[PDB]
Parts: structure tokens; C-alpha cells; sequence
């Protein structure tokens, strides 16, 4: 019966997780971590990715 | 200023090198024009300039 409510929660929760997981995505960049790119590439090169 | 031919590429936005790092750096948002012309007849000495 409470699904309607539970449903909502999950959606919201679900969204956040997706959002968080997007931080683990390259999107074409060499890496998904900014610090790694900065440490491994100079700003002229790093900025591209 | 005066450089060598190989260094000509270094004179540009988003460039790295001895000249760019230590001698003359351009901003990433640089607006202007770069004009480089050989000056061998003017800047070369037989014994070494």
C-alpha cells in the first residue's frame, strides 16, 4: 500500500545515486578524477580534458 | 624579441616550453597577432652571434 510513498523516496534516492555515479565517468576525458589529470598533465594540456 | 625557428611554435596560447615557461608566456585568452620572420641575414654572425 505504501508503495506510492516508498516509490517517491526511491526515485529521489535513485536520482542522487545516479548523480553521484556520474562523478565516476570520463565523458571522454583521460580520467574521471580532476586531481589525477592535474597531477599528470600541465594546465595547458590538463585544461583540454 | 628573437628566438630560433623551432621555438616559433612555443609562442602561442596554451603552449609549453623553455621559452613559454621562463622567457615569455601568453595568456590562454590572448587576443592579438603573432608575426615571426627569419632574420638570418640580420642576426647571424660568422664567428657566432
Amino acid at each position: 500500500a505504501l508503495g506510492k510513498l516508498q516509490d517517491v523516496v526511491n526515485q529521489n534516492a535513485q536520482a542522487l545515486n545516479t548523480l553521484v555515479k556520474q562523478l565516476s565517468s570520463n565523458f571522454g576525458a583521460i580520467s574521471s578524477v580532476l586531481n589525477d589529470i592535474l597531477s599528470r598533465l600541465d594546465p595547458p594540456e590538463a585544461e583540454v580534458q | 624579441f628573437v628566438i630560433r625557428g623551432d621555438e616559433v611554435r612555443q609562442i602561442a596560447p596554451g603552449q609549453t616550453g623553455n621559452i613559454a615557461d621562463y622567457n615569455y608566456k601568453l595568456p590562454d585568452d590572448f587576443t592579438g597577432c603573432v608575426i615571426a620572420w627569419n632574420s638570418n641575414n640580420l642576426d647571424s654572425k660568422v664567428g657566432g652571434n
